[PDB]
């Protein structure tokens, strides 16, 4: 979407892809990737799932 | 030892030295000095007519 809204010419498409790939991963290093609980304890079903 | 476990200390270093990544833009107008330097020495050789006849 930003490189569609800029001019970008497939040269700084690649300078743009770097810098949120490394900001993004900077984030991501912190980050424990757990789930968020909904519904209720007991049921078996969602955990099967 | 008893129900605990030990761990021996851990050693830290102890400097450290920080040197980021930069974007290589790859202009290519700089380092083009040689073709200025080209342009400078022309050199246009015009003999006069006339004076030889
Ligand atoms: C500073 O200049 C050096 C030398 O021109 C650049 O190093 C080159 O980088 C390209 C692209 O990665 C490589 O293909 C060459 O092999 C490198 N040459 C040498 C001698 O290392 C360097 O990229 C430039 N720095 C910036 C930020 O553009």
């Amino acid at each position: 979407n930003v490189a569609n809204s800029a001019n970008l010419s497939q040269e700084t498409k690649a300078l743009l892809t770097e810098m949120v790939n490394e900001e993004m991963q900077g984030l991501s290093d912190v980050m424990i990737d757990f789930e968020i609980p909904l519904g209720d304890p007991r049921d078996q079903e969602q955990y099967i799932h | 030892c008893f129900g605990v476990t030990f761990k021996k200390p851990l050693v830290a270093e102890e400097k450290t030295s920080l040197e980021p990544q930069l974007p290589h833009l790859q202009l290519r107008l700089p380092h083009l000095v040689g073709i200025i330097a080209k342009i400078k020495g022309i050199k246009i050789e015009v003999t006069s007519s006339g004076e030889s006849i």
